[PDB]
């Protein structure tokens, strides 16, 4: 009955080629969130990378100005029953 | 040896039924520290002490009956597999303070309730 | 229900190897009694290769995961005979013994699970 | 199948109102040793005391000369099944 998901992920600064965003954590041991971006125009390659589950927020880097990115962040976190298990993710759009 | 599987069985499966009924319920409070995981050891502590003190003024028990409760009931309520993987899982998040607090806080407490377990019948007796 | 018999399968069968090799190996050396250890190091292992198996395997029926650590792994390692052991030694006045007994235990147990989660993920890569 | 009753029990240097005794331990965890002495003759109070499971020896002070004392030593050992028990005495005969 604990969500594992992030909440309130949010774009708190921006440039024209990176995002910072940030998350609240959710109330369980995570060991680290995966970070995804991609166009959300169609079919443009999504990206992941990791984050320590110690930070609550990321950059990324390297995006392309006047663009629109769907970025979600989901956890690999450790739960009583089901020991490492990913999260659902949460999920935003964000146009450079 | 069949008389001894039961007792060991019997007390075991009652044992991991309650770590597994306590953990579930508990565990997800406050994760850093999983409080289900603590009480069980905690509570194994305390019932092994008891049984240290009660069984030592009983010498003619049943080796039944010191065998459930020991090897059984206490060996099957208390884990040290999942303190590990709790301790493992935060030194992989980067809290060490809590992987520490948690060692510590598990072997310090369950050690305490073994010594109340053993000292309160003492006393008693 | 079907929760309940996984518990109770892994954790007879982990209570009873327990019993096993306790009764077999603690006599052999009993300022660290290796029979107690050897299952703590064991669940350690076996709890650490569970890890990281697991989590590749998202679709693992939550039947056998219950069966593997809280079941087994839960049943086969033991905090309140590590306990005893060292309540024991404290009273006997053997405080080396009891302070190696903790570090070996604790230690020990977290480099299994170690060893136990790294292998799979260096198989798996 | 590991005994955990003392062997070898002995007096090694003796005074007419004085034992010092010796033992070989057992290969258990003792916890304590219980040292009981009284006149062989079986019209005396037995007394006892106990001594840490880390010595091996023990004086018996108090005794009177040319008389035959009944002593034993017993442990309060840990064993992994029976937990804390005591076992079975060791006895020796001794004559100021
Ligand atoms: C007391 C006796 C103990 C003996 C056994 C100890 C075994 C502990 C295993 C620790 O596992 C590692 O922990 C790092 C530390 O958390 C993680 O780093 C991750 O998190 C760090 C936190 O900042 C980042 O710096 C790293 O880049 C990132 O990989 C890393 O992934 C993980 O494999
Ligand atoms: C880190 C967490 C700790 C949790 C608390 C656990 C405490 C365990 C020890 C308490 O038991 C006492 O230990 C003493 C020391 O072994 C014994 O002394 C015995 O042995 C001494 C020799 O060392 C003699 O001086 C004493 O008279 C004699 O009673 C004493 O009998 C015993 O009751
Ligand atoms: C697990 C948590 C609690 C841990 C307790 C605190 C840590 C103590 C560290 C070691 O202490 C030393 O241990 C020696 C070996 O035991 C003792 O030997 C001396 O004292 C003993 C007293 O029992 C005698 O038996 C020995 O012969 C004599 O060398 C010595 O006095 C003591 O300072
Ligand atoms: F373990
Ligand atoms: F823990
Ligand atoms: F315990
Ligand atoms: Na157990």
């Amino acid at each position: 009955s604990v969500s594992s998901v992030p909440t309130k992920l949010e774009v708190v600064a921006a440039t024209p080629t990176s995002l910072l965003i940030s998350w609240d954590a959710p109330a369980v041991t995570v060991v680290h969130y995966v970070i995804t971006y991609g166009e959300t125009g169609g079919n443009s390659p999504v990206q992941e990378f990791t984050v320590p589950g110690s930070k609550s927020t990321a950059t990324i880097s390297g995006l392309k100005p006047g663009v629109d990115y769907t970025i979600t962040v989901y956890t690999m976190y450790y739960s009583y029953s089901d020991l490492y298990s990913y999260s659902s993710p949460i999920s935003i759009n964000y146009r450079t | 040896m069949i008389k001894s599987l039961f007792a060991v069985i019997i007390g075991g499966s009652v044992g991991c039924t309650l770590r597994w009924l306590l953990s579930t319920k508990f565990n997800s409070l406050f994760p850093n520290l999983p409080p289900g995981t603590l009480v069980v050891n905690l509570l194994a502590g305390l019932i092994i002490g008891t049984a240290l003190a009660y069984f030592l003024r009983q010498p003619h028990l049943d080796p039944f009956w010191k065998l459930m409760i020991t090897t059984g009931l206490c060996g099957g309520l208390s884990t040290f597999s999942t303190m590990s993987v709790e301790v493992f899982a935060l030194l992989q998040a980067g809290n060490y303070i809590w992987a520490l607090t948690s060692v510590l806080v598990h072997v310090i407490g369950s050690l305490i309730m073994t010594a109340l377990g053993f000292f309160i019948i003492t006393i008693l007796f």
